[PDB]
RNA sequence: CGUAAAAGCUUGCUUGAUUAACGAUUUCCAGUACGAAUCGAGACUGCGAAAGCAAGGCCAGCGAUCCUUUGCGAUGAACAAAUCAUACCAGAGGUGUCAGAAUAAUUACCACAGGGAUAACUGGCUUGUGGCGGCCAAGCGAUA
RNA sequence: UGCAAGGCCGGAAAGAAAUUAGAGGCACCAAGUGGGCCUUCUUCGGUAAGCGGAGCAGGCGAUGCGGAAUGAACCGC
RNA sequence: UCGAACCACCUAGUAGCUGGUUCACAUCGAAGUUUCCCUCAGGAUAGCUGGUGCUAGUAGAAGUAUUGUGCGGUAAAGC
RNA sequence: GUACUUCUCUCGUACUGAAAGGGAGAUGCAAUGCAUCUGUGGUGUGCACACGUCAAAUCCGUUUGAUUUGCCCAACACC
RNA sequence: CAGUGUCAAGUUGGCAGGUAUUUGUCUGCCAAAGUUAAAUACAGAGUAGGAAGACCGAUAGCGAACAAGUAGCGUGAGCGA
């Protein structure tokens, strides 16, 4: 019989069993092995193509929202307008020399701009940029 | 033969289900101590090696020290700090600053409370080494280790039955506190009676 | 059975509960509005065999003294009057 | 493991454990958890007295990081202070900094008798808490 | 299974004896009962109010519970495959005080007064006499047995 | 069908457990208020002489030994 | 069943037929509800000079989840206010199939799963019915 | 004050209720079963039954062997 | 093929119902009963039973007697 | 496949309330203060204690004190 | 979201801020036009090329290891060795 047994709960009444009638609704991931070595062959095939440039862009730090995680720091996309004006870079010009630009971060503490604008011309200093 | 003894034939685990060759060796050196000798220790230090992984519960540093602190205080305060042996294993506790130099007979250590022993100034032992020192286990403290309080002990029960503090099989913790479990819902399991 | 019009308390107007508003916007006949709301049967049971004929008597002690009406529950009375001990 | 099993290991048995009487059927006390307020109600009542019922008011869009506080008690504190940065806590009479956040641990429980005396900064602090930190040579701090 | 009320089958049960009705006893009303001792749980009617169930009638039982004007007995039930402690609430008036341990009261208070006695004491009086033994018997008067029709 | 047939056989098979003696769940609890109200007061004081009475066998037992 | 200076009768004065912090228990029992009871505690009380008695009329007379409803004095989650709703709490509206689906037929045109767990059938069994017989005949006619 | 009372307690106590003393106590997990039948004793209903419903114990079921020629149940075992 | 055709599909429709369910030996070993169920061809829950046990256990042992000590209103009896 | 991995999440070390929310060390003085280790009693391995006991000899079976580990029962405190 | 009735406003704004309503504030955003790679799904055209396997081993593995969707069946949809 039953007895003492956790209420189940299990969720499997909507035909996903790939059966002889229905085609089934199953994601099986036999595939990532392969697809970990495609995307790190597409990577590093890439890399070398996009060379001398950096593979990933320049991203700003940002403070992850919540409570939960508002100490701590994550990479958004994109710095503002506000930190590319504040760095001297045009916003149009520095999302063409890697550094990634967002139109819709709004810079609400000055505390937060004042690690991204200054985090530029870190990379402003050690950027070649030799022309064409 | 009308006998009616069918029925008092006691499980008692002859053996373990151990596959741990460490502890084979130890069984091995406690069968021959526990049956060539006359140590009431050896006898018991056997039956609980043999005893299963659930029912060798581990003792926290601050049940040893403690228990040990309820040893020492009631001696000749200069006669030797008897072992505290423990069949299970010896867990660290962060609740206990301060430990004494005390020996520890343990088949396992954390590793933050074999640091917290060897630390402390006491010396963390094992079973081939505590056979070198009182093999028949005089002046050893031998020591099991709360096994209730456990998360499988407080399941065991029907939880809705009159005077049953057991917890239900239940993912969902604010699932099953409705109907039944409310004096309001037209009956609450009565948290007392007499048994 | 009969009942008194006034009790004295120590601790007064007698109202025999008699509710049943049944309110629009209560939670369960929103639900109900909603769930029994086009196609589909009568979305619910409903009772339709018998009952018990009499009904028990909620009794609310009103104090004269302004507020916190009590509520006292007689038993099963096919006819209640309160005609105080003519 | 399929030779593990009991009717692999129970051949021959021309029931594998279900009975001549009552037969081995599909589905015959009800499917799933059906009949819990009519065939199976002993089973419900008993080994899941609350199940069955409702309680307490909705809250719609519940969203579990506003309602996020972690707690860690007084005894629990030396968790977070390693020898070495107790080795400071040593000379100097530099008390420990303690910042719980950094570790999880929105809310300091007063728990047992601090060990160590330090300055924990938490958001939240119990009563009894802030009291047993602010008499052992400490002082709790409410950041955030 | 018509009726199985509280009161069911017990016409004779708590029905009074013969030529003794009415109110209790004066003596039981006058007993002491402490928490521990023994008591008859002999359910009377004539009082009809704290009258416990049919079956906690013959049975006797430690006194856990000792309220104003009423007597709280712990009773053996022998249910299915375990006997509950039942923890039955009466008055005064159904309950005696059981005798059942007079039988060793009595006993070790003269028994061990005279192992003393036998033992330290002051002197040993001799006591009780053996009671099966042989014995050349001097018979006083004959008889035999035939038939009597 | 009711029967009782093989149920008192049932029943002993593995015994009709005998009760559990007084020491067992002798909760004097749910009885008469006047009572236990001064039967946990006298635990108070009882168990501060428990706890007192150990403390001087250790104080004595330091300084006599 | 029980009761006789009452538990019945008459009168008096009354609301204890109330809140009960409900605490425990009994019966049903799975020692789960429910229902009804029992022992209590806290008030506030009534009746008594008092001890005491009373939380109905003993023991049958009653009802879960949800919903509705009233009483009783936290939330609606960016804040604030009032409504509105909900919540906790205690009750009421009720499930008589009374541990609680919301319910009419007919089938000989019928179909299926099975059942000798269960009828017609058949095998028995039942020995009283229905029909046959014995001794004894007030006497019939003591018997053709 | 001290009796008595509870929670205690130390000083002290031994037996001049038979037997088995075939070890007590709980705990966990899980089946199968939830159609019984016969029988002893007694006994409700029925004209009766190889009948229906019960109480008790024993059986059969689930079990042979031995013998009542023969028999799920009887007698032995 | 018709009291709803035929083909394919949903569909391996559901079945408390019927039939079947593949090796050995060893160790033990039952139940047809309780309560609840639109329940009475089924379940759930106890009991019975197995396994794993934990535990200081000649004891909190007993389908038994003795001893005291209660209880009862059937047989017989008596109208 | 193997090897490595900060980051995070996950379970839990803390529970409770319908919710706002709150949130458990012990002892002494107090009715909060100060030193700040089993919480109480009971049932209770093992060992150390002395205690004698046919005891080959003297090591162990007997046992009584000590602490009692786990466990259980009771009732403290605290949330 | 749809259908019908109704049908706006204008940055003194509009919508969204998971409990309805009114009154306020605050926060984000600017619908009713449009395009947009990659990561994602798919072995169907194997198209092109393949590589593998604790798989099956001819009653198995696709229905089909072979002149297999063939012979043969059905009025036909279809069925199918
Ligand atoms: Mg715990
Ligand atoms: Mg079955
Ligand atoms: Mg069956
Ligand atoms: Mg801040
Ligand atoms: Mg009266
Ligand atoms: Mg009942
Ligand atoms: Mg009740
Ligand atoms: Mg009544
Ligand atoms: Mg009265
Ligand atoms: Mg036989
Ligand atoms: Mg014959
Ligand atoms: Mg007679
Ligand atoms: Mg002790
Ligand atoms: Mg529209
Ligand atoms: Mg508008
Ligand atoms: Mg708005
Ligand atoms: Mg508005
Ligand atoms: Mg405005
Ligand atoms: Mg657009
Ligand atoms: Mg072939």
């Amino acid at each position: 019989p039953k007895g003492n047994n956790a209420i189940p709960h299990v969720h499997q009444k909507k035909h996903w069993n790939p059966c002889s009638s229905q085609k089934g609704n199953v994601k099986v991931f036999l595939n990532q092995p392969a697809q970990k070595h495609r995307r790190r062959r597409l990577r590093l095939l890439k890399a070398k193509k996009v060379f001398p440039r950096p593979l990933k862009a320049l991203r700003p730090q940002v403070n992850c929202p919540t409570v939960r995680h508002n100490m701590k720091r994550r990479l958004g996309r994109g710095f503002s307008p506000a930190e590319l004006k504040a760095a001297g870079l045009n916003p149009q010009y520095a999302a063409t020399i890697g550094i990634r630009v967002d139109s819709r971060r709004k810079n609400k503490s000055e505390e937060g701009m004042n690690v991204n604008v200054q985090r530029l011309k870190t990379y402003m200093s050690k950027l070649v940029l030799f022309p064409m | 033969d009308l006998t009616g003894i069918s029925k008092k034939s006691r499980v008692i685990r002859h053996h373990t289900y151990s596959t741990n060759p460490y502890i084979k060796l130890l069984i091995k050196l406690y069968k021959f101590l526990a049956k060539r000798t006359s140590s009431g220790f050896n006898k018991v230090v056997y039956q609980r090696l043999i005893k299963s992984r659930s029912n060798r519960a581990p003792i926290s540093l601050s049940r040893i020290a403690v228990v040990m602190k309820r040893k020492a205080v009631f001696t000749a305060k200069s006669k030797a700090a008897p072992i505290a042996v423990v069949v299970g294993d010896v867990l660290d506790d962060v609740r206990m600053a301060r430990i004494p130099a005390m020996r520890v007979c343990a088949l396992r250590f954390s590793k933050s409370a074999r640091q917290s022993i060897v630390a402390a100034g006491g010396e963390c032992l094992t079973f081939d080494q505590l056979a070198m020192i009182a093999p028949t286990g005089k002046n050893t403290y031998l020591l099991r280790g709360r096994k209730s309080g456990r998360e499988s002990v407080r399941h065991f029960g029907a939880s809705g039955v009159p005077g049953s503090h057991s917890k239900p099989y239940a993912t969902n913790r604010g699932k099953e506190t409705k109907r039944g479990r409310r004096t309001g819902r037209s009956y609450k399991r009565k948290a007392f009676r007499h048994v | 059975v009969n009942y008194p019009k006034k009790k004295v308390m120590h601790c007064f107007k007698v109202v025999q509960y008699k509710a049943g508003k049944a309110r629009l916007f209560a939670r369960g006949k929103r639900r109900y509005d909603r769930k029994q709301s086009g196609y589909g049967g009568q979305t619910k049971p409903v009772f339709h065999k018998k009952a018990k004929t009499t009904k028990k008597i909620v009794l609310k002690l009103q104090c004269s003294g302004c507020k916190s009406i009590r509520q006292v529950v007689l038993k099963r009375t096919k006819h209640f009057e309160l005609n105080d001990k003519k | 493991p399929t030779r593990f099993k009991k009717c692999r290991h129970q051949r021959g048995s021309t029931f594998c454990g279900y009975g001549r009487v009552g037969k081995h059927r599909k589905h015959e006390s009800g499917r799933g958890n059906a009949g819990g307020m009519h065939h199976h109600r002993i089973n419900f009542d008993k080994y899941h007295p609350g199940y069955f019922g409702k309680l307490g008011m909705d809250h719609y869009h519940r969203k579990k990081n506003p309602m996020w506080k972690p707690t860690i008690n007084l005894n629990n504190l030396s968790r977070l202070i390693a020898a070495e940065e107790a080795a400071k806590a040593t000379k100097g009479g530099t008390l420990p900094v303690v910042d719980l956040q950094s570790s999880g641990y929105a809310k300091l429980l007063g728990n047992g008798h601090i060990q160590v005396p330090c300055i924990v900064k938490a958001r939240y602090v119990s009563k009894l808490a802030d009291k047993k930190i602010r008499k052992a040579g400490g002082a709790v701090v409410l950041q955030a | 299974v018509h009726s199985y009320g509280y009161k069911s089958g017990t016409r004779h049960l708590f029905a009074k004896k013969f030529r003794k009705h009415g109110a209790p006893s004066v003596s039981t009303i006058l007993t002491n009962i402490k928490v521990g001792d023994y008591v008859d749980v002999v359910a009377d009617s004539a009082v009809r109010e704290g009258m416990p169930h049919k079956y906690y009638h013959g049975r006797t039982g430690i006194v856990w519970n000792v309220t104003p004007r009423g007597v709280g007995v712990i009773i053996n039930k022998p249910v299915r495959t375990r006997t509950l402690r039942k923890r039955i609430c009466v008055r005064f008036e159904h309950v005696r005080k059981s005798r059942c341990q007079e039988a060793f009261k009595a006993k070790e208070h003269q028994f061990q007064a005279y192992l003393a006695a036998k033992k330290a004491g002051k002197a040993l009086p001799p006591l009780k006499k053996s009671s099966r033994m042989g014995g050349i018997v001097r018979p006083k008067n004959v008889e035999v047995l035939a038939r009597r029709v | 069908n009711h029967t009782n047939h093989n149920q008192s056989s049932k029943n002993h098979r593995n015994g009709i457990k005998g009760p559990m003696p007084l020491h067992l769940h002798n909760s004097k609890r749910g009885s008469w208020l006047p009572a236990l109200v001064n039967a946990r007061r006298v635990r108070k004081h009882n168990q501060k002489a428990a706890l007192k009475k150990r403390r001087e066998r250790i104080a004595a037992f330091a300084a006599k030994n």
